[PDB]
């Protein structure tokens, strides 16, 4: 989407943001993974 | 020019300028301690004309330019022209 | 026979077969051939001159780096037994006891090498007299000793060195009271110039820590007891505090600027050491500390840079571990960063001048002398980029 | 193995001539006649134990292991250990 006006192109364009989100919380679900399985060290720094 | 000669030798390795040894055995050009290198210089006008006497012994028409005195810490390229010893301490590698 | 007619034989122009014998033996003898982490490096611990004797400085030689001169201060076992020890300690061999050792009246907490005498230590006491010591004379005894007047230093002093040329030298001492002094190091009866460094009037600052810029002399930086670093002009009309830092809450424990050279200046940088375990590395330039790396429960006690590496540096801290930070790897976690047994309380760290061994304070008096992998010790010529970026980011 | 050794050490530059000296100089092997062979060996064991006192000199643990001598008109080779004492015949060249 583009200079498009139209309402249904910015419907499009929520269903293109909505897939986008999916990746994003993809995204999410892989770095909080990765956050909690290096977690329970301690509260300095790198471990917290 | 004596100070090419200089930077010339000095770009060799191990080599700290240019020093010449004349028959006399005193180094001509002063490069290093002088005392050592005025008893080791004595020391190679000797067992070069001890060398010389050697190869004119059967060869009365060679010359002497070239020698590879070696050891497991340095080299010394040691090489007579006529009267100015060419002396130069050098790395094995 | 003597050397005046080598002269004019050698002007003499009978010389083109000796050069052109000199051009061919050198063009035929140009080919040649062949004929065929951070560890625990050493110890350095005494017990007559050592027993409890916490450290309290140390330092390298420029002309002999292979020797270190070690500092132990308070004396609280016995009244009788020596005061202050100083003991020299040698890297070219290894020995159970220092090659050298010297004692002071007072307790010496302050020592350094002398630059222009390859044979003497001069060091600091508690009383605050600059107590010298030369190796030529077989008596433990200072040989000389600065008197306890106005003029010199009067409270306890932290801060010796002797820098410039080889032919131009100055003894920089300053004590905790603000006062700055030089001296000739052949001549120490009387202060050659001094002045107590203060700022805004009625303002003094209690010196605790110092560090000269790599080349610079005539201005520097001065680490505060009250925990706020400034920067002074050694000698000029500006010769004073010339720099307010916010710093920390915390006393400074030690400072030092950049000890890298080759590529683009990093000099105006510097590391301070704050007793709530606070290293800035940071700037003269600026006056926000440029970063602020905090962890641990305790705090440090001192912090050097790499002499020839310019990210990694050195830190102490109070429960027995050593940390290095290479600024370039990483600047949230040690890069490397182990535990001395004993968990004790180390004072003192002191990068050798090759850079290649870090040497380490003590709370008993053991010098641990600990090396470092040679990927973390020394730095490419990417690396001064890569600290540039770095610095950059934020 | 004695045969395949001088016969490798000659055959690398076609030699004049080579003998194996593990004896301190006086050498009965020939290459080409007696004389030329064991007088000049032990001449030339003479003038490298002169050597090795002269690499001594300088200091004492220093020993020759190595020793060339290119001259206008000949050249000679000797790598002394303990006893092995070489001898080369060859061109200058």
């Amino acid at each position: 989407d583009g200079l498009d006006v139209s309402k249904e192109g910015t419907e499009a364009w929520e269903a293109a943001m909505k897939r986008y989100d999916e990746r994003i919380d993809r995204v999410e679900t892989r770095i909080t993974a990765r956050l909690r399985d290096q977690l329970g060290t301690a509260k300095n720094a790198n471990e917290m | 020019e004596v100070e090419e000669t200089l930077k010339r030798l000095q770009s060799q390795k191990g080599v700290q300028g240019i020093i010449v040894v004349n028959t006399e055995g005193i180094p001509i050009k002063s490069t290093m301690d002088n005392p050592t290198t005025t008893q080791y210089a004595s020391l190679m006008h000797s067992f070069i004309l001890k060398a010389r006497s050697t190869v004119r012994d059967i060869d009365p028409q060679n010359d002497l330019t070239f020698l590879r005195i070696r050891s497991k810490k340095n080299e010394i390229m040691v090489a007579p022209d006529k009267d100015y010893f060419l002396i130069v301490i050098q790395n094995p590698t | 026979l003597t050397e005046e007619e080598k002269q004019q034989i050698l002007h003499s122009e009978e010389f083109l077969s000796f050069f052109d014998h000199s051009t061919r033996i050198v063009e035929r003898a140009l080919s040649e051939q062949i004929n065929i982490k951070l560890s625990l490096n050493r110890q350095f611990f005494d017990e007559r001159w050592s027993k409890h004797r916490v450290v309290s400085c140390l330092d390298w030689s420029s002309q002999y780096p292979e020797l270190l001169v070690a500092s132990y201060n308070n004396n609280e076992d016995a009244p009788h037994e020596p005061d202050g020890v100083a003991l020299v300690w040698n890297m070219k061999y290894k020995k159970t006891t220092p090659e050298y050792v010297f004692h002071c009246q007072s307790a010496v907490m302050s020592a350094t090498f002398a630059k222009f005498h390859p044979n003497l230590v001069v060091g600091g006491t508690y009383s605050g007299q600059i107590v010298l010591w030369d190796n030529r004379s077989n008596k433990r005894t200072p040989v000389q000793r600065t008197p306890l007047s106005a003029a010199a230093h009067t409270h306890p002093v932290y801060c010796v060195n002797v820098v410039g040329t080889q032919n131009a030298h100055n003894l920089i001492s300053i004590s905790t009271d603000g006062k700055i002094c030089s001296w000739s190091l052949d001549m120490l009866s009387h202060p050659q110039d001094s002045m107590e460094l203060v700022h805004k009037q009625s303002k003094a600052v209690a010196v605790t820590s110092m560090s000269f810029p790599v080349g610079d002399v005539n201005n520097f930086v001065v680490g505060s007891e009250e925990g706020s670093v400034y920067t002074a002009c050694r000698h000029g009309s500006k010769a004073g505090i010339s720099e307010m830092f916010e710093g920390h809450q915390g006393p400074i424990t030690g400072i030092h600027c950049h000890a890298a050279v080759g590529a683009v200046d990093f000099s105006h940088l510097f590391v301070t050491s704050s007793f709530d375990w606070t290293v800035k590395l940071w700037t003269t330039k600026n006056n926000k500390p440029l970063y602020s790396f905090e962890d641990n429960a305790d705090y440090v006690y001192d912090v050097m840079w790499s002499p020839t590496h310019p990210a990694l540096f050195a830190c102490v801290d109070g429960m027995g571990r050593l940390d290095l930070w290479n600024l370039n790897n990483d600047t949230e976690v040690p890069t490397a960063s182990i535990s001395v047994e004993g968990n004790p309380a180390l004072n003192r760290v002191r990068w050798t001048h090759s850079g290649r061994e870090i040497a380490v304070g003590d709370s008993e008096g053991q010098i641990v002398i600990y090396d470092v992998g040679e990927q973390i010790a020394v730095p490419r010529n990417d690396e001064w980029a890569r600290f540039g970026r770095t610095l950059a980011e934020i």
